[PDB]
This record gives structure tokens, sequence and C-alpha cells, in this order.
């Protein structure tokens, strides 16, 4: 299914405060590390958003120059497309239909179905037009919309690296439209890319800030139990010891219930089975 | 947009001044509901539709809820519950001609009555009864720019202040008062607040943190709204004697 | 009975509208108005 | 209504009066005549 191991990638400040050089820990959204992760390059169908999101690119290619979401994904319930032009970006709240390929040298915005009944426009400069990388995550909460990105160097053509970065906001917007699947964005020419996909949990994570106030990298603490206790001593050096962490609970299976015998009585269809009224 | 050419025009996502509007006296007939005027340049939300149309100079006098001069009774009427305001103003000064400006038909008489919100927009020629006198009696508007004092086409525009779920209450900003340091204050960010004295602050932010706290979290660093420079924050001189 | 009447004091006033007076056929206007929903 | 309507078809006449316009003044007042007829 072109599935692959998310390693490391997948952290974003949790919220616009700074620290200095402190431990601290916080519950949010994120994926766990070496988790799963799928791509491709023929066609890329449609993928459930579900509740938070996180997307990576190949390298020597743009054709791929957006992303779409949407619960119906149609006139129905108001939807949204987020491209650039190469001078101005676009952000709509534009009914835009899911064609049987929403796509676009160039034939510009070719996905357009129709451009009916939208309420909100947004343009603003760009992000992006052997390079970088693409590092972005969204997701919406409190009737929000989100962005997380930043631009970063790549380079080993065959697939995702390893090392550590940290994540950056590029703006919040109070668009609150439904969303619960999207599609990716991407195009024919008349090629060969790869597109990053892996979801999102409520897991607590432990952050450690550099001198001058950057996530160095952190440390989730449901992996093993090293990593377990780490969170549980609020360092990355735990001493020679023995440390109870948590608990555990083996659930039941199927809450059985006895009750009498027979339980069958009170003569009442007779009553109905009458002969006269 | 004359009061048969009503258009729920959009205003969203943008700081609109309206207190502005009150010194300037542009308007000459100020009066609403759901909000204290002096009020609503501080709250507010989306859903900011408007309308601006042209009206003879007498039926303005009660624009309202559920009261309107049945010339707008089929041509723009308003429900009770009605979180804006309706302000008003005079337009004889161009928007009349000679021999009278017929360009406007207002509507007259219906069957039926209209319930706000909606309307009905199509040429009415006023029917004697199941058809008409089988010609035509609907009316259009004249202003002459020596018209009368209760028939000065006026200008008139209404406002609309309402929530759904969705965000942004898009409202006027606080005019900005000046910084204060050296000085134990009960300084108020926005939204944040505490006390304390403002000082020079080296720690270097990065261009989105908003506020900064050090462990336990003590509030301690804050970048200043107005040139994005920092400001350090100390609960000053305190204890017992 | 029907708005014949009505009909008529419209044409009279649009017969001033064609003299150009734009000011007295307006006030007939509002007195038809004012018939109308009397 | 009668004394309303009557009073302002009245004014009416009155003003198209003062308005140079004989027949349309005598037309509106021999409807008014109709109200005294009808
Ligand atoms: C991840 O995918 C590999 C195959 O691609 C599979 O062997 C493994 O069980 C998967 N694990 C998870 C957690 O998805
Ligand atoms: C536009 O979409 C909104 C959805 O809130 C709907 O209420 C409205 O009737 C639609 N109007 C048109 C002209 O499509
Ligand atoms: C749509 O939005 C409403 C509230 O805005 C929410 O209750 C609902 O779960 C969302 N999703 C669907 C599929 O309706
Ligand atoms: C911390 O910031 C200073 C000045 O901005 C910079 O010189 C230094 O390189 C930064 N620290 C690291 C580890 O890069
Ligand atoms: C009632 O209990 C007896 C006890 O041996 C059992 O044999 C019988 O099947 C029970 N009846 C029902 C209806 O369960
Ligand atoms: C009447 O008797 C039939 C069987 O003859 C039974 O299936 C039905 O339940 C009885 N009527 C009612 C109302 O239960």
């Amino acid at each position: 299914p072109a599935y692959t191991n998310s390693f490391t990638r997948g952290v974003y400040y949790p919220d616009k405060v700074f620290r200095s050089s402190v431990l601290h820990s916080t519950q949010d959204l994120f994926l766990p590390f070496f988790s799963n992760v799928t791509w491709f390059h023929f066609d890329n169908p449609v993928l459930p958003f579900n509740d938070g999101v996180y997307f990576a690119s190949t390298e020597k290619s743009n054709i791929i120059r957006g992303w779409i979401f949407g619960t119906t994904l149609d006139s129905k319930t108001q939807s949204l497309l987020i491209v650039n032009n190469a001078t101005n970006v676009v952000i709509k709240v534009c009914e835009f239909q899911f064609c049987n390929d929403p796509f676009l040298m160039e034939s510009e915005f070719r996905v357009y179905s129709s451009a009916n009944n939208c309420t909100f426009e947004y343009v603003s400069q760009p992000f992006l037009m052997f390079k970088n990388l693409r590092e972005f995550v969204f997701k919406n909460i409190d009737g929000y919309f989100k962005i997380y990105s930043k631009h970063t160097p790549i380079n080993l053509v065959r697939d995702l690296p390893q090392g550590f970065s940290a994540l950056e906001p590029l703006v919040d917007l109070p668009i609150g439209i439904n969303i619960t699947r999207f599609q990716t964005l991407l195009a024919l020419h008349r090629g060969a890319a790869a597109y990053y996909v892996g979801y999102l949990q409520p897991r607590t994570f432990l952050l450690k800030y550099n001198e001058n106030g950057t996530i160095t990298d952190a440390v989730d603490c449901a992996l093993d139990p090293l990593s377990e206790t780490k969170c549980t001593l609020k360092s990355f050096t735990v001493e020679k010891g023995i440390y109870q962490t948590s608990n555990f609970r083996v659930q039941p299976t199927e809450s059985i219930v006895r009750f009498p015998n027979i339980t069958n009585l009170c003569p009442f269809g007779e009553v109905f089975n009458a002969t006269r009224f | 947009a004359s009061v048969y050419a009503w258009n729920r025009k959009r205003i969203s996502n943008c700081v609109a001044d309206y207190s502005v509007l009150y010194n300037s006296a542009s308007f000459s007939t100020f009066k609403c509901y759901g909000v204290s005027p002096t009020k609503l340049n501080d709250l507010c939300f989306t859903n900011v539709y408007a309308d601006s149309f042209v009206i003879r100079g007498d039926e303005v006098r009660q624009i309202a809820p559920g009261q309107t001069g049945k010339i707008a009774d089929y041509n723009y009427k308003l429900p009770d519950d009605f979180t804006g305001c309706v302000i008003a103003w005079n337009s004889n000064n161009l928007d009349s001609k000679v021999g009278g400006n017929y360009n406007y038909l207002y509507r007259l008489f219906r069957k039926s009555n209209l319930k706000p919100f909606e309307r009905d927009i199509s040429t009415e020629i006023y029917q004697a009864g199941s058809t008409p006198c089988n010609y035509f009696p609907l009316q259009s508007y004249g202003f002459q720019p020596t018209n009368g004092v209760g028939y000065q086409p006026y200008r008139v525009v209404v406002l609309s202040f309402e929530l759904l779920h969705a965000p942004a209450t898009v409202c006027g900003p606080k005019k900005s008062t000046n910084l204060v340091k050296n000085k134990c204050v009960n300084f108020n960010f926005n939204g944040l607040t505490g006390t304390g004295v403002l000082t020079e602050s080296n720690k270097k932010f990065l261009p989105f943190q908003q506020f900064g706290r050090d462990i336990a979290d003590t509030t301690d660093a804050v970048r200043d709204p107005q040139t994005l420079e920092i400001l350090d924050i100390t609960p000053c001189s305190f204890g017992g004697v | 009975d029907k708005e014949w009447i009505l009909q008529k004091i419209y044409e009279i006033m649009r017969l001033l509208d064609e003299l150009x007076d734009a000011e007295a056929s307006m006030r007939v206007s509002d007195l038809i108005y004012e018939f109308m929903k009397k």
C-alpha cells in the first residue's frame, strides 16, 4: 500500500509562548514516533482528514501546489482550496467540486468546477514555488483552522531523512467550516512525486528548549518504558536506579447478566385475541 | 441600492471605525437598538451585512422593528430582536432631478402582508381584483431639487450585528495607549495582565512568540504589540515589615 | 369597490408629472398611498 | 375613514387648485362629490 515509517518529523510549537532553556511537558495532538505514513507518485486519491494531519513532499518538483479539505466536498457545505500562482497566494471558502481529477506546462485552475457562492478570499505572499522539503501540518480545533510549516534542505533522493527539526506557524485562519476528508493537489503533464500523510492523536510530550528558545527535540512517552520514565522524572538523564512509573488495568470482556429462570407470565394477548367487545 | 433593490452585501474579517462617524455628523438621524452606540465601537461580531437605498424623506421617521411606513411595507421591513443599527440622513443634494426622478418605482399594496427579510421583487401593476382593470396604477418617485421638507430623498443605511458559530469578532481596536517603564503599574496587554516594572529585555525572541514564561509558569517576557520589541515584567517591591 | 378611481387619480398626478411640477404629483401619490392603506 | 379620506382628498384638490389645472382639480372634486353620492 506504499507505507513508510514516520521517524522523527512531526512536531510543532504547541503554542505561541516562549520559554528559556527549560523542560516543559504538554498534552496536545502529535504523531507517534516510528509510525506509518503512505505515499505514491500514478495518482493520489482522497484521504480522510480525521482530526489533524501531517504532510511532506519529494524533491526536484513542484507539481503539487496545495491541498483541499471539507466533509461532503461539494456545493452543499462550504469548502476550501490553497494554491499560489508564483506571485500572490490565494485562499478561498469557494465552492469548487471534487472532479474525477481535481488538478492543474500550465493548465491554470483546471480544477475549477464552479466559483459560485464563495464568501471569503485571502491573498498574500508565498512559501515555496536536490532541493528543499515540505514540512507542514494541519489541524482544526475550537472552530479554527491552523497551519504549521518550515522550509528545510533535503538530499538522499530515495525517501525520508533522519535528523530532527522544529516547525513554525504560518498564520491562523478563523474559517470555521467543517472538514472530514481532503484530497491531494496534483496534476497531469501533457510527474513522479511523493506526498506523505499520517494521522494524529492526543499524546503527551516532553519538550526541551535550547539556550535561545528553539525546540531542539522532544521525546514522546508512550513508545517504550525508557521513554516513559523520562517524562516522569522531568529530564533526559535517568540516574541509575528504579522508578515505578504508572499503573495498568486489565479490562473485562463481555459484562454477562443473569436473572431468574423463566420470567414469562401475565396473560396479555388473549385479551387482544378475545372474541367480542 | 434602492429600496426594492436591496442587497445584503457582505462585510466581515475587517475592523470598521464607527465612533468617528458620530463626531463626523455625516448621518443626521442616528437611532438604533440592540446595543448602546458608544459600546458597539467596542464589541461586535461577523455578519455585518448592510443596505444603502433611496427613500422619500417622509417615511424615514418610522423605519423600525415592526413599525415601518407602509411605503416600505413591501420595499423593506425589519423584525424585532434585531441586533444592529439603522442610521440615515439627507440626499436631495444630487439624488433628485428636474421633472422628478421617475427612475425609481416604489411598490404600493399587496393582497397580503410582508414579514421581514423577505420581499417581492418583480414588476407590480396593481390589480383591482383577480385581474387588473381590464392599465397601471404602479407609482414611481419624483424628486425635483426644489422638493419639500418631508420629501427629500433621504440617505439611509442599515447595519447587522449578529454571530453564527463561526469565528471573528471583528471590532474596533483600543486606540493604543503610550507605554511606561521604571514604575510599577497595573499593566494590561492584549488580554494578558499582571503588575510590575517593565524594563529592558536582552532575551532575544523569535518572530512568532507572543509572550514568555520561564518556569513554574511565571510571566516574565512580553513582546510589545506595538513594535515587536521585548519587555520585561517583575513583581516589584513587596513583603513584610 | 375596485381601485378604478384610484387609477384615475394616478392618471391625474401623472398628467401633472407630464406638466412639470415634480412635487404636486408626489403629494398626490402620497395621498393615494394613504387611501390604499386606509 | 370617511372624514379623514375626505379631508385629505379635499387637501389634494386644494393643492392642485393652487397649481393651475382646473380640469384635474375639478375631476378629483367630482370624485369627492361621488363620495357624497357614494
Ligand atoms: C507499518 O507498515 C508496515 C509495512 O509497511 C507493517 O509491517 C507494520 O505493521 C505497520 N505498523 C503500523 C504501526 O502501522
Ligand atoms: C449560498 O450558500 C449558503 C450556505 O450558507 C446558502 O444559505 C445560500 O442559499 C446559497 N445561495 C446561493 C445563491 O447559492
Ligand atoms: C459540522 O459542524 C458542526 C458545528 O459547526 C458540528 O457539530 C458537526 O459535527 C460538524 N460535522 C458534520 C459532519 O456535521
Ligand atoms: C543563539 O542566538 C545567538 C544570537 O542570536 C546566535 O549567535 C547563536 O548561534 C544562537 N545559538 C545557537 C546554538 O545557534
Ligand atoms: C430452571 O432451572 C433448572 C435447574 O436445573 C434448569 O434445568 C432449567 O433449564 C431452568 N429453566 C430455564 C427456562 O432456564
Ligand atoms: C393471538 O394468538 C396468536 C397465536 O394464535 C399469537 O401469535 C398472538 O401473539 C396472539 N395475540 C397477541 C396480541 O399477542
